[PDB]
RNA sequence: GGGGAGUGAAAUAGAACCUGAAACCGUAUGCGUACAAGCAGUGGGAGCCUACUUGUUAGGUGACUGCGUACCUUUUGUAU
RNA sequence: GGGGCUCAAACCACACACCGAAGCUGCGGGUGUCACGUAAGUGACGCGGUAGAGGAGCGUUCUGUAAGCCUGUGAAGGUG
């Protein structure tokens, strides 16, 4: 098996949960399917990362793109940007902006 | 350590009751002591070891006294206002095999072992049964 | 109006069983092999074999 | 082959070949131990019990080992009167092995 | 000598929280709440060291009159019958020939008969 | 941003860099839950699982069932 | 308290039997005071407890003993 990493995504975690779900445990052909055609923020980051993944199970070992069946896909969390925000009667609030970190993991068995 | 039963290795049998001129609530003691097994000796609280019950005539039943024009039988609906009764005589024109449960049923306990000993009471309001098959034997002669 | 209690982990993962995805109306083109929607023109621009744009 | 032994203000259901985890007597590890206050006999299926007691009968034992079994915990505490107490404890007992029934 | 109480109140809260883990929710990770719960499971087991004594003599009565019936007697004949000579054998050990040698319960039972009580 | 490759005694020492805990969030593996009412534990306890030294042992789950109205402070008095 | 109860599962006389607490007894441990049997080589009758009075201990950091002793075959920590 071999890896990639996404370590500092904008989206955040708990949106980039529903597209995670979706692919874990297909084959690699169709799971490029699912996320070429889906709408959502998510899918278009998760789509670069799963070919970075089989570009390296090509260069890097000798595996062919076709047998590899996607196994781990976990969306973990990473740095929240704190800022603020004004609201009425003079009391101000507080933002965070998320981010996340994603991992691929392709197997060849 | 004390013995106690196991629900794999449980031997349970059949009875047939006939109720032709019994009292209600002295015929229905007994059939609520043999559903929960006090009459074996292997008698364990936590699982369940009785026998199938049979009862073959829900309208020969005998209450005493003045009850049979009395002895109203109260349940609500729950929509305001729908309190609702009847008593023990026109009841048993309606649905004969319906005395003699709800009298059974609090005599039991209120557990999900009580709705469990309560599946072995099969009562009737005719003459005979639908299990020749399994031959229920006769008790109280 | 505010909460009495918070709510627990199974009370907060159980509100958001509902909400899952699908997209799956893909079709293979017959001429050109290129995958798609189904009854949508096709990325290079054929729709039930024609050349449209 | 099963008796009824009376061991430490207590009895037991004692067969020919059982280990036996008895409350603490005062005797070494290795030595055998009788017993006079049996209470009923069976063989096979001929059982006879005591009047008081049974006579004759005796049934010999001897000591495998001692120790102490499983600490418990005991709290004392009282709700809103600022008080609470602990302790431990750990029983002895002496595990015994038994031969034959006389 | 300044003392910082950062290495020894940890070792108190892990102990804590190794006797109250198997629990529910929030009862088996956050300590305010694990502390209130290793106390009442304490009491609770103080009480029914107790209750097994009673739980279990309220189960060998309910055993031996089940078995004395099928023979002809109730318990109460049973244990006066029993009393009138002197058997003296306890509920532990009626209620294991209740079940399994049952062929030596009988001739308990007869001599009960015979004892006339 | 990663996957290699190289430096180094050690890159899960890679510059947001010694050690790196708790609350919080996940992903795998085992066992229990969709006809059953409550301070969520305790006493008894079926079954299943793993390692065993092959199981009158150990570990993890706990169907079923008896008793059970949190902690502190103020008070003659609090599940309140 | 509920099912249910009519020569009663209600009331009055009456008789035995059983059930029933952490009560008493049995067995096993532990401590307090006094007495002695050089007063532990030792018996007796005691051991609910708030405010409060009396007795006896654990652990942390620094100093003496420390120019000692332990440690790169691996310290302090973190985790089983
Ligand atoms: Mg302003
Ligand atoms: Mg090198
Ligand atoms: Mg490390
Ligand atoms: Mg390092
Ligand atoms: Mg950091
Ligand atoms: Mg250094
Ligand atoms: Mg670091
Ligand atoms: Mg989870
Ligand atoms: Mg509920
Ligand atoms: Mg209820
Ligand atoms: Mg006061
Ligand atoms: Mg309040
Ligand atoms: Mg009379
Ligand atoms: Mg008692
Ligand atoms: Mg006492
Ligand atoms: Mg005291
Ligand atoms: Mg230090
Ligand atoms: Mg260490």
């Amino acid at each position: 098996e071999v890896a990639a990493k996404l370590s500092g995504a904008r989206i955040s975690a708990q949106k980039a949960r529903l597209v995670a779900d979706q692919i874990r445990g297909k084959k690699v052909g169709e799971a490029l399917n699912l996320l070429a055609f889906s709408s959502k923020k998510a899918a278009e980051i998760m789509k670069k990362v799963l070919e970075s993944a089989v570009a390296n199970a090509e260069h890097n070992e000798g595996a062919d793109v076709d047998d590899l069946k996607v196994s781990t896909v976990f969306v973990n969390e990473g740095r929240s940007l704190k800022r603020i925000m004004p609201r009425a009667k003079g009391r101000a609030d507080r933002i965070v902006k998320r981010s996340c970190h994603i991992t691929v993991k392709v197997a060849d068995k | 350590k004390t013995y106690t039963a196991k629900p794999e290795t449980v031997q349970r049998d059949w009875f047939v009751v006939d109720a032709a001129g019994q009292t209600l609530g002295r015929l229905a003691t007994e059939i609520a002591r043999r559903l929960r097994g006090k009459h074996k000796p292997e008698y364990t609280p936590h699982v369940d070891t009785g026998d199938y019950i049979v009862v073959i005539n829900a309208e020969q039943v005998r209450v005493t006294g003045a009850k049979t024009t009395d002895k109203m039988y109260y349940h609500h609906s729950g929509f305001p206002g729908g309190i609702k009764s009847i008593n023990f005589e026109k009841l048993i024109a309606k649905a004969p095999e319906r005395v003699i449960e709800t009298a059974v049923k609090g005599m039991l306990p209120k557990n999900p072992l009580g709705r469990d000993m309560y599946r072995k009471l099969k009562v009737y309001k005719g003459a005979s049964h639908p299990h020749t098959a399994q031959q229920p034997q006769e008790l109280k002669i | 109006a505010v909460q009495q209690n918070k709510k627990s982990r199974s009370a907060r993962d159980m509100r958001r069983s509902h909400d899952a995805l699908e997209s799956n109306a893909l079709s293979v083109e017959k001429s050109t092999g290129e995958v798609h929607l189904r009854h949508h023109v096709s990325p290079d621009g054929f729709y039930r074999g024609r050349k449209v744009v | 082959m099963y008796a009824v032994i009376v061991t430490g203000g207590k009895q037991h259901k004692v067969t020919e070949g059982e280990f036996l985890k008895v409350e603490k007597l005062d005797v070494a590890t290795g030595e055998a131990i009788d017993f006079d206050r049996v209470l009923l006999v069976a063989n096979g299926e001929d059982v006879k019990i005591g009047l008081p007691v049974v006579e004759g009968a005796k049934v010999t034992a001897e000591v495998v080992s001692h120790g102490r079994h499983d600490k418990v915990r005991i709290i004392k505490f009282r709700r809103r009167k600022h008080h609470m107490k602990r302790q431990g404890h750990r029983q002895w007992f002496t595990e015994i092995k038994i031969t034959g029934i006389q | 000598a300044r003392v910082k109480r950062g290495v020894i109140a940890r070792r108190r809260h892990k102990k804590i929280l190794k006797l109250a883990k198997g629990y529910y929710g929030a009862r088996s990770r956050v300590f305010r709440v694990a502390k209130q719960a290793v106390i009442k499971a304490g009491q609770y087991a103080y009480r029914d060291r107790r209750q097994r004594k009673r739980q279990f003599r309220a189960l060998w009565i309910a055993r031996i009159n089940a078995g004395a019936r099928q023979n002809g007697l109730s318990y109460s004949r049973l244990i006066a019958g029993l009393k009138k000579a002197a058997i003296e054998i306890d509920r532990k050990v009626l209620a294991d020939l209740a079940v399994n040698e049952k062929a030596a319960f009988t001739a308990i039972v007869e001599k009960a008969k015979a004892s006339l009580a």
